[PDB]
């Protein structure tokens, strides 16, 4: 059995093989305990608030939306310890690991922030971390390595399979499966098989929280809408948490359009994809006709994944939530609008979800709408992207 | 599943174990991969194990790893295997076929309809690697209604009730990963599971010798086959030769 259900609808599930359900029953009572531990809530508070620096900002943005019907608001996860939202969940999970008296980390990466974020909570709580990495992905992501190993991380290249992700990902398990003992495998997204969608989302849920609170002081109500980007759900579900049962308030989450969905190169499974089984999960995946997991593609590594957590595809299904897609070139210009117009530099992740707001307001510039945005991280990361693109086309 | 029921009683009669390969279909090509599997047979083999390949497998070591992007290289799709699986049981009508397969290949086009041609073809078990017991429902069901077997690991961190689980549910074989070995396998026999198959990595004949005198019906070799692929690649000949020795080897430590 488990404590918890592990399914939202039809989606979800614990779809690992036999030799992990103990590591994630374990780690289900752990959490469970650990949500009616006042000590480990004030343990989880402490480095949240000292350490990461919550609560962050809610940054009217006046500029952008002059002489329209619009205001909007920005949740400041860009100015976060780590320069995003991450940091939040992996410090809960790294409080877990110690909870079930683990010492060690494991986490996988591809592009390396969750690989950033899982170092710098085990360097802070003394855990011994090793994060997988594809061959072909140390190779590419040099300042993510050493970032990863000035904190102290092993970073293991794995050259077998396709040395890539999946190969990361498979040897990070294969790793935990024997390990599970003394060895805590920190996921970094709401996705994957129970419990990990529910204890990421309770981990990120202060994102919502707080915007409630400072969104009741500033305006005396409710958003109209909160809009956050989705890469594997994890600052969308902990934005909209808050705010599941208010009726009123839009949940809308973007998946990255990429060159355009009609181009097949995107990221958009929840509305552009099929449900299929894959990482532990029963979720909407961009598949081939034959079952093959599709490559996917943003200009936004953080977006760039071809499934999504299974909570995102039950309130779609429901119709409690709305997904819509922003591409590579609507994304480009929020980027370009928010740095001009707030001094802002936003992650090419959040500038998706910027950019849908953009579109709501500028399609409809005298409909009244309070809106907020979560702007999951900062830009500094995109620069060099961002350049390369402007100069490519010669603007 | 039928076709195990009678392998084992015929094990049985012979005071036999079973000694059962994994391969993976299409490795390193469709017609080197026919060829190795009419070799394991004709080598003794008394079933196989065989696998699809799929794009992102992520409950298989280094070594399948391998044969699993080998096996895309020859553009091998789940259809393909299929057609290869229809020609394996038209030549050998007694040698029980079970697949290794990731969920979403069972899922893609409807589990029933997977299940269904599953058993067009005469496949006999299906171990879906990544759906364990508690979510295997709607698996098992598909399979025992088109007359296959459907295959569960009995892990070494197995407890009393994931015991009784996995013998109400398997039929065909319970897939041992080795509580004390003999133990478990004692377990197994009062639950009135599916005769027991080591599969704890199983690469010399000294260890199938072990699981017949701990009491297993016989032992599955999870790599050691694919190794032998992988190390003669160069030389299909030799590959061949190898794989027969091995195979070999293996069954004659079976003969208890
Ligand atoms: C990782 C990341 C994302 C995407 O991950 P989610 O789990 O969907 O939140 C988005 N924005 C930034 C800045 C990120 O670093
Ligand atoms: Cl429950
Ligand atoms: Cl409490
Ligand atoms: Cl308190
Ligand atoms: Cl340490
Ligand atoms: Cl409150
Ligand atoms: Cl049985
Ligand atoms: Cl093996
Ligand atoms: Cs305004
Ligand atoms: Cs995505």
């Amino acid at each position: 059995t488990t404590l918890l259900n592990p399914y939202f609808g039809e989606f979800g599930g614990m779809y690992v093989p036999q030799i992990l359900m103990p590591a994630l029953n374990q780690l289900e009572e752990a959490f469970v305990s650990a949500q009616k531990d006042p000590e480990f809530q004030a343990q989880f508070a402490d480095l949240l608030k000292n350490y990461a620096g919550r609560p962050t900002a809610l940054t009217k943005c006046q500029n952008i939306t002059a002489g329209t019907r619009t205001t909007l608001y920005l949740k400041r996860e860009d100015l976060l310890h780590g320069g995003a939202h991450k940091t939040n969940q992996v410090l809960g999970q790294a409080l877990l690991a110690k909870r079930m008296g683990k010492s060690e980390i494991i986490a996988e990466t591809g592009a390396g922030q969750h690989g950033v974020a899982s170092a710098l909570a085990s360097a802070l709580l003394g855990l011994k971390c090793r994060i997988y990495m594809g061959a072909k992905d140390v190779e590419r992501q040099s300042p993510n390595v050493f970032r990863m190993r000035l904190m102290g991380a092993e970073v293991i290249p794995v050259h077998s399979g396709s040395a890539t992700l999946t190969d990361a990902c498979n040897e990070a398990l294969r790793d935990w499966s024997g390990s599970y003992e003394t060895a805590h495998y920190m996921l970094g997204t709401a996705a994957g098989p129970h419990p990990y969608p529910t204890i990421v989302r309770e981990f990120q849920r202060m994102i919502g929280e707080e915007t409630k609170a400072q969104i009741l002081d500033k305006e005396g109500r409710l958003p109209d809408a909160v809009i956050a980007c989705v890469g594997g759900g994890s600052n969308a579900i902990g934005m909209f948490a808050d705010f599941i049962n208010d009726t009123s308030v839009g949940l809308i989450g973007v998946e990255p359009g990429g060159h355009g969905i009609e181009t097949g190169e995107h990221g958009a499974p929840l509305k552009h994809g099929r449900v299929g089984i894959y990482f532990g999960m029963k979720a909407p995946m961009m598949q081939t006709a034959d079952g093959q997991i599709e490559e996917s593609y943003s200009i936004s590594a953080g977006l760039d994944f071809p499934s999504v957590g299974p909570q995102h595809a039950y309130l779609n299904s429901i119709g409690r939530a709305d997904y819509v897609s922003i591409t590579d070139d609507e994304a480009l210009e929020a980027f370009k609008t928010l740095c001009r117009h707030e001094g802002i530099i936003p992650a090419l992740e959040s500038s998706h979800a910027l950019a849908h707001a953009l579109k709501m307001m500028r399609e409809q510039p005298e409909k009244e709408q309070l809106l907020v945005v979560n702007l999951s991280g900062r830009g500094d990361k995109d620069i060099f992207t961002v350049h390369d693109i402007l100069k490519a086309r010669g603007e | 599943m039928e076709r195990y029921e009678n392998l084992f009683a015929q094990l049985n009669d012979r005071r036999e174990g079973a000694f059962v390969p994994f391969v993976t279909l299409g490795d390193p090509g469709i017609e080197q991969s026919l060829k190795i599997i009419d070799t394991l047979i004709d080598a003794g083999a008394d079933a196989l194990e065989l696998g699809v390949p799929f794009s992102d497998p992520l409950a298989d070591g280094p070594t399948i790893q391998n044969a699993n992007l080998r096996a895309f290289a020859a553009g091998v799709t789940p259809a393909q295997c299929f057609e290869m699986l229809a020609l394996i049981r038209e030549k050998h009508p007694t040698i029980p076929i079970g697949l290794l397969m990731y969920a979403n290949l069972v899922f893609n086009n409807g589990i029933d309809a997977f299940y269904a041609r599953c058993e067009q073809v005469g496949v006999d078990s299906v171990l879906v690697a990544d759906v364990p017991v508690e979510e295997s429902a709607p698996f098992r069901q598909a399979a025992l209604r088109h007359n296959i077997a459907p295959i569960f690991i009995c892990p070494p961190n197995a407890d009393d009730d994931l015991l009784r689980q996995v013998a109400s549910y398997g039929r065909g074989y319970t897939y041992l990963l080795s509580l004390p070995l003999h133990h478990l396998i004692e377990k197994l026999k009062e639950y009135h599971a599916a005769p027991a198959l080591q599969g704890f990595g199983i690469s010399s004949p000294e260890q199938v010798s072990a699981a017949v005198r701990a009491g297993a019906a016989g032992a599955i070799s999870g790599s050691a086959i694919v190794k032998i692929i992988e190390k003669n690649l160069a030389s299909p000949k030799q590959m061949l030769a190898e794989l027969r020795s091995f195979v070999s080897a293996m069954k004659a430590a079976s003969r208890a």
